[PDB]
């Protein structure tokens, strides 16, 4: 017993509130990889293989995101403090 | 992924023994290391543009 | 009397019964015995060529 | 996956953490605790420290 | 072909399970092979301490070192009572014995297949969550089922009710039924206090609502849901009701989970998932008066109902890297998809999931596991 | 809701130990097929289970 | 491939050789179980006088 | 020398080995010489004492 | 023996921490080159 309370919480009831709340993070990591799939071309994203042809695919979600990044990043970075 | 939080850093570079004797207190233990026979730069991992 | 007796090579301890041995006979160093590279002496003469 | 430093006490083990709401005192008043544990190890427990 | 989904599945939930958190977990560091070991200190007097090294208060040697085994006659005690002479000199000597104890730990898994189709083209979504839900709920009832059945396997005491002498002898049919009777919870009472069985519980006693009862049971039996009716019935040695309700007794008391009542001295615990020998029993020939029977290799056979009784300290759970909880689940994904195609599938359109876990168990003392054998009616 | 018909449908899941779950994707623990995919039913048999 | 079999059983895993075996097989808790006193009733009735 | 492994968990689980307990260490290397001036290259045969 | 520390890291270990980060760096140097 670490401490003086008087209802002391144990891990296992901790590890019980992990258990309860994995399932929906779980199945809400899917879709956060899916859509990193769409960003770099793999997975899903990526072209079938075929000896005669082709396998090129241009990058829009990559380019479309390109200019955001720049645009949003400098504001922070326009002067020599940063609160006030 | 941060530069501050890595534990190690290792760097391999070429030197001459005069480098080594401009401060001899620093280093030790130079007679052991050959200074006569071997004469080419050949060793494979570390990559330079010397002939 | 109760004797250490030999409990290897079978010859049980005079307090331990007929179901139980004594727990531990031996003291282990955990710092193992190993053997150094060879040297090379071939291998500084050669230099190296990409392609 | 299988980067291991020789010193023990440079090794990196993931360990976990627990910020919540908890009623300490059984009262039905519920206070911000944090526990962190490693393993099956409950290696600190107590009240939240910032303000 | 055009229907209107409710999207709104039908879904049950997870067996409780009682057996698993009375378990206490004792770690096993890695590196030590898969085998605990411990001692045991026998006392001077008991019977277990075997020794040559006893001299008796005439100088001699005797066969046994302990001066008086477990036995309680007077006679035996006088016989046997270490005595000295005022030039006392080498009059009595003792000795004591260590034993030793040793469990160890087995491996579990299984997994299962989807495909991409499967994920994608069905209507019903969340097809995922669902498959990862019902996988969990089989593993936790299977290492339940595992511990329930190395409980009662591993049981010290145990009571056949009746007049059998065996599984094979217990039977319904006859002059002597094979059912529990009163008398058979007073010796089961009686055997465990002998035991030196700590109590888990306290005497409840009376509250100031009317039609309330007393009730002194200090220990836990749990039944499954088949010897229910046929506890409800009983009548005590007088001839009076025995089954005392949980409403009586409700107020100054705390009702623990799954409680059906309390007889003598044991609360009734109701466990869902209690497991029955099946075909254990006698063969049943037609004048079966009501009592559940089973099929083997053509015959009918009675069946056969555990009732368990577990005391304190009685076994802990050895764990392997298993976390704060007496088990630990290790699962993985495979997503299906071409990019895991390199070696095995060229297609690679076929995902899994596999789940596993160490499990096992030791018994510390097993003379506080109890246990009584009976039949149990339609 | 309109222009679906009159009638309604739910989907209600099976969990895996039930006797219900009559399906064709069992493997023992040898290697080999195995008649039933669920390890075991709703039969409590010690012998069985074990 | 390289397997542990068992040690025990009279097998041997792969690493070890014809000579050796593996020095640790079983774990101890160094922590045996006692049997407590029995308790005395009779004892406290008696009355102590002086001889 | 260029040393890949693959020590057991998720990233060696497969089809045909579902769980993953498995593991592999290699090690490979490339290898050639030319000679530009053999004639400075010397050797003796000769056989030599027990 | 170097230095006058009571735990001295010997070569051992430093060759031993470089053979061990090595490889990453390995399949690295290929993206750059």
């Amino acid at each position: 017993k670490l401490t003086s309370w008087k209802n002391e919480l144990s891990l296992q009831a901790l590890k019980a509130d992990l258990d309860a709340a994995k399932p929906s993070h779980t199945a809400m990591m899917i879709k956060v990889k899916e859509w990193n799939d769409l960003m770099r071309i793999e997975g899903k994203a990526k072209p079938p293989k075929v000896k005669g042809r082709s396998q090129v695919q241009p990058k829009l979600v990559r380019r479309q995101a390109e200019w955001r990044y720049s645009a949003l990043t400098e504001p922070f970075l326009g002067s020599n403090k940063l609160f006030k | 992924g941060d530069i501050n939080k890595a534990m190690f850093a290792i760097v391999s570079f070429e030197t001459c023994k005069a480098d080594l004797l401009k401060e001899k207190d620093r280093y030790h233990n130079l007679n052991k290391i050959d200074w006569q026979s071997s004469a080419p730069v050949n060793e494979p991992d570390h990559a330079t543009t010397t002939p | 009397m109760l004797n250490y007796n030999a409990p290897t090579d079978g010859q049980k301890s005079s307090i331990d019964g007929a179901n139980s041995d004594q727990m531990q006979t031996f003291f282990w160093l955990k710092k193992a015995i190993i053997t150094a590279r060879k040297e090379q002496y071939f291998m500084p003469l050669a230099s190296v060529t990409n392609m | 996956q299988e980067f291991q430093i020789s010193d023990p006490m440079r090794k990196r083990v993931v360990a976990y953490e627990y910020w919540g709401f908890w009623d300490i005192e059984g009262n039905g008043v519920l206070e911000p605790i944090v526990a962190t544990w490693i393993g099956s190890t409950l290696i600190r427990l107590e009240k939240n420290p910032y303000p | 072909q055009t229907f209107f989904w409710l999207k709104k599945a039908i879904i049950t939930a997870r067996k409780e399970q009682y057996f698993m958190p009375l378990a206490s977990v004792t770690n096993m560091p890695k590196h030590y092979g898969k085998t605990i070991k411990v001692y045991e200190y026998v006392p001077l007097l008991d019977d277990r301490n075997i020794n040559d090294q006893g001299i008796d208060a005439s100088g001699a040697t005797i066969v046994n070192g302990n001066l008086y085994g477990s036995s309680k006659d007077i006679g035996n005690i006088t016989s046997k009572l270490p005595l000295l002479t005022e030039n006392g000199g080498r009059v009595n000597r003792v000795g004591f014995t260590r034993i030793a104890r040793e469990g160890s730990i087995h491996k579990f898994g299984f997994f299962y297949e989807f495909t991409q189709e499967s994920i994608d083209f069905d209507s019903d979504d969340g097809l995922m969550e669902h498959l990862s839900r019902e996988l969990m709920n089989g593993a936790t009832q299977i290492t339940e089922a595992v511990l329930q059945k190395d409980l009662l396997a591993a049981a010290g005491t145990v009571l056949y009710a009746g007049a059998a002498t065996s599984d094979a002898t217990i039977t319904g049919e006859g002059s002597t039924p094979s059912v529990v009777s009163y008398k058979n919870l007073m010796r089961l009472d009686q055997i465990l206090t002998e035991n030196r069985t700590p109590t888990q519980t306290t005497i409840i006693t009376g509250s100031r609502m009317i039609d309330t009862k007393v009730i002194g049971a200090t220990r836990v039996m749990y039944v499954g849901s088949e010897l229910v009716p046929e506890l409800k019935a009983m009548k005590d040695l007088f001839g009076n009701k025995a089954f005392i309700e949980t409403q009586h007794y409700a107020d100054a008391g705390t009702i623990m989970n799954g409680e059906v009542g309390s007889i003598d001295k044991f609360r009734i615990i109701q466990v869902p998932e209690m497991l029955h020998w099946a075909g254990a029993g006698a063969q049943a020939t037609g004048a079966n008066p009501g009592y559940r029977t089973s099929m083997v290799s053509g015959q009918e056979h009675y069946d056969v109902y555990p009732m368990l009784v577990v005391g304190d300290d009685s076994f802990t759970s050895i764990g392997f890297q298993t976390d704060g909880k007496s088990l630990k689940f290790t699962v993985m994904t495979k997503m299906p998809g071409k990019e895991t195609a390199d070696r095995n599938d060229p297609y690679g359109e076929t995902g899994f999931s596999s789940i596993k876990w160490y499990y096992g168990i030791l018994v510390k003392r097993p003379e506080r596991l109890a246990l009584i054998k009976t039949v149990a009616p339609l």
